[PDB]
RNA sequence: GAUGGGGAAGCUCCGUUUCAAAGGCCUGAUUUUAUGCAGGCCACCAUCGAAAGGGAAUCCGGUUAAGAUUCCGGAACCUGG
RNA sequence: GCUUGUGACGGCCCGUGAAAAUCCACAGGAAGGAAUAGUUUUCAUGCCAGGUCGUACUGAUAACCGCAGCAGGUCUCCAAG
RNA sequence: UUGACAUUGUGAAGUACUUAUUCAAUGAAGCGGAGCUGGAAUUCAUUUUCCACGUUCUAGCAUUCAAGGUCCCAUUCGGGGCUGAUCCGGGUU
């Protein structure tokens, strides 16, 4: 006989699909981490306005890579300086660089970390 | 409506938050009377 | 018993929703399927000239089965079997100083359109099998006339794929026998007489009859009631 | 000269129809098994106004024969059709206002509207407000029906073509004068950009064949042959006669 | 404004659901491993188009030479998990 | 009283005065569930996270366009006696 | 716009067909033929024919391969045929 077709519409049948098994690698050498901790954090900002936040607001001011987001900045600060971060605010400066306001938790002081780095 | 409880969005009756009481009353009366008439039409 | 009830559904017009029925007749098939079935229809709606219409007659099941039994006894040698012959021949003539005749003469079915046509023109074929399924029909359309003029009995057999199976190919489209062993000579003679009564002896009248002209099912019913 | 006004309308840039507020195309149901064998009942849910159309529209909901759902249709309402009324469409429907029947199932003299030219095109004839079609005769052989059209022409149509019993609602609309230019402006605001119209004799020769001259006049016969080309067909095209 | 198609010597033109075999989330089946394999569901069939249309959710006080409904203090709310 | 929001109404049209994303309810009853034990994250409380780009200032008889620090031109909100 | 030739075939007589071509619709759903049932009907031996063959006081409701009937599994919580819902041709109309 013939197959019973309750629908008058014919549709493309589902066929097996195989995954790729290349004979050679696409590049054969993976690229290293494009944004590691030393690239996310470029250098601290040491203007007079930024120094007041360090003393008063318990906030460290950094210049960061334009490609880094808030997740990467928080992770980099913890690994580079062994501190805890409460929150991160970022902005793009008129000269084309990114500035991050990093506020530490109450268990840490921004003043003693700042002079441990070397800037004041 | 996705933040409030279900009691705010319904009434304890059939077709609670969809039809008013009078329309539900007409539905029940119409449903019963028509089905009774169908029986006598069959015989 | 007292919990189950009979609730028949009314499937009339305006009643309950219709159930799922077999709609294979109304299926919208892909384009390649529809063009495949309509070409079959078009080839029989139109008149068919006798040169092409002669291929509608094919050998019956019983005679075809007997034919393939004889042809299966003369299969060409396989690649694996050819390996044994060459290594035996090499160990025979190269070292034994033979005359390259340490192997018996082969008996096999002749195939190949160019090869078989040449055999017919030289009056060497004892029986020729012709496939009716060759889509470029011009390749085989002249063979019945060539066999008729050269006096070579021929048969239009069903299945080009079947002929390929006896020559270890996917498709052959023609096959022929030239030399047969003595023990099977009588068997071939029985087939030749039966085959000749169907194709060679009816060639004169078949060439004067047109095929085709068959109407569709609905047209046939309309033509009957008129 | 340059391209005249009636030639520019075919490009369809600013002369397209204004269709934002339209309720949808007004068509009959698709001719299916129920229509050609028996009948199917529908319910009128609401009667609504349609922008750019004088006649009102009726929304009728039917049950899907092959699936559990509801199908909505847009019909042109006839006089006397009301909300909540049951509508019967099919071969075996009764002769009542609002019912859809093929022309071969009604007697001579029946008044019908939204008549199909061919079976299955879903209504072509007698659609404007106040218009109707009169059945004048039948030809049982070769399945033909003679009808009378609103323009007075006699046409022969297949008896399987469907029609709606009654007359299109909204009649008498054109009997009230517009009375001012503002009312005409709002009328064509919902239809298309064809108003106002500048007379050709008021233009320059570059603009219109009637333009130019020290007096405002046409200068040649305004009756134009059917064989004239685009740019010439201004005036009275292939007029059999003129005057009152 | 692509695709499927059809035009044009061609740069390209038409058309937007079109004469197309146009697609994936609820699971069941499996404790070789990851998802192959069973019913049914749904056919809607790219994408672009609003800093005044539609739209999940924050307020007050204070603070700078120049920022804040964004920072500080206090007090809330929404979404996802 | 002024500005503004809103409610119930009334006049007018051969003009009857957008769409979609998104959210909820109902109809339906497929499944899943209790006795030494289970389901409810549409009741309350408690836990975590929420990226990316814009954000200064003028908005005009000097920060816009008119060759300019030009009596010209350029959309809008707040409105005391 | 008008004529000729090509596309361009098939049957008959002094217009007919289908298959090319052309128009339209449906997420190609019920087409064609026959067989059932009854109705009209007059039979001049029996059906020589035709029509019909689940739905019309009412702004309700209509979905889980359908309940039932029957036949299998190897009984467990369930499953699979046929009928329900007439056959035949795959020409979607
Ligand atoms: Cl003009
Ligand atoms: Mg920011
Ligand atoms: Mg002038
Ligand atoms: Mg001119
Ligand atoms: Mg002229
Ligand atoms: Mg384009
Ligand atoms: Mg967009
Ligand atoms: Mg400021
Ligand atoms: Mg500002
Ligand atoms: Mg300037």
């Amino acid at each position: 006989a013939l197959k019973v077709r309750t629908s008058a519409t014919f549709r493309l049948p589902k066929t097996l699909k195989l995954a790729r098994a290349p004979k050679y690698a696409s590049k054969a050498v993976p690229h290293y981490n494009r944004l590691d901790s030393y690239k996310v954090i470029e250098q601290p900002i040491t203007s007079e306005t930024a120094m007041k936040k360090v003393e008063d607001g318990n906030i460290l001011v950094f210049q960061v890579s334009m490609k880094a987001n808030k997740y990467q900045i928080k992770k980099a600060v913890k690994e580079l300086y062994e501190v805890d971060v409460l929150k991160v605010n970022t902005l793009v400066r008129p000269n084309g660089t990114k500035k991050a306001y990093v506020r530490l938790t109450a268990d840490y002081d921004a003043l003693d970390i700042a002079n441990r780095i070397g800037y004041i | 409506y996705a933040t409030v409880s279900k009691t705010h969005k319904t009434v304890s009756r059939a077709y609670g938050g969809s039809r008013c009481a009078n329309c539900v009353k007409e539905r029940i009366i119409r449903a019963f009377l028509i089905e009774e008439q169908k029986i006598v039409k069959k015989v | 018993n007292p919990l189950t009830h009979s609730t028949p559904k009314n499937f009339g017009i305006g009643q309950a929703v219709q159930p799922k029925r077999n709609l294979s007749r109304y299926v919208k098939w892909p384009e390649y399927v529809r063009v495949q079935r309509q070409k079959k229809i078009l080839s029989i709606r139109l008149k068919v000239p006798p040169t092409i219409a002669q291929f509608q007659y094919t050998l019956d099941r019983n005679t075809a089965a007997e034919t393939f039994k004889l042809f299966n006894k003369y299969r060409p040698e396989t690649a694996a079997e050819k390996k044994e012959r060459l290594t035996k021949e090499a160990a025979a003539v190269a070292e034994g100083k033979s005359k390259q005749d340490a192997s018996p003469k082969p008996y096999a079915v002749k195939y190949g359109l160019n090869h078989v046509v040449a055999l017919i023109e030289n009056k060497k074929a004892k029986l020729v099998l012709i496939a009716n399924d060759v889509d470029p029909i011009e390749l085989v359309v002249f063979l019945p006339a060539l066999c008729k003029k050269m006096g070579v009995p021929y048969a239009i057999v069903k299945g080009k794929a079947r002929l390929g199976t006896l020559v270890n190919q996917k498709t052959s489209a023609v096959a022929a026998l030239t030399e047969v062993r003595a023990e099977d000579e009588a068997a071939l003679a029985k087939l030749v007489s039966t085959i000749d009564a169907n194709f060679a002896d009816k060639y004169d009248e078949v060439k004067k009859h047109w095929g085709g002209g068959i109407l569709g099912n609905k047209a046939q019913a309309k033509m009957d009631k008129r | 000269g340059r391209v005249i006004r009636n030639q520019r309308k075919g490009a369809g840039s600013i002369f397209t129809s204004h269709t934002r507020l339209r309720q949808g195309a007004a068509k009959l149901r698709t001719l299916d098994y129920a229509e050609r064998h028996g009948y199917i009942r529908g319910i009128v849910k609401q009667i609504v106004h349609d922008s750019g159309r004088g006649a009102p529209l009726a929304k009728v909901v039917f049950r899907d024969p092959y699936k559990y759902r509801l199908r909505e249709e847009i019909f042109i309402a006839n006089e006397g059709v009301h909300t909540g009324q049951f509508i019967y469409a099919g071969k075996k429907a009764s002769l009542n206002v609002g019912n859809v029947l093929p022309l071969g199932s009604v007697p001579e003299g029946t008044i019908v509207s939204n008549v199909e030219e061919k079976p299955g095109d879903r209504g072509a004839l007698a659609r404007a407000s106040g218009n109707y079609v009169i059945i004048i005769g039948h030809n049982p052989d070769e399945n033909k029906t003679r009808v009378r059209l609103p323009s007075g022409a006699k046409k022969v149509i297949s008896s399987d073509a469907r029609g709606v019993i009654g007359v299109i609602a909204g009649g008498g609309r054109v009997d009230k004068p517009l009375l001012k230019a503002g009312r005409a402006f709002h009328k064509y605001r919902l239809k298309r950009n064809s108003w106002p119209k500048t007379r050709g004799v008021a233009m320059n020769p570059v603009d219109h064949p009637h333009g130019g001259g020290n007096h405002q006049h046409i200068g040649k016969a305004s009756t134009i042959s059917r064989g004239a080309v685009s740019g010439q067909k201004a005036g009275l095209i292939a007029a059999r006669r003129t005057g009152l």
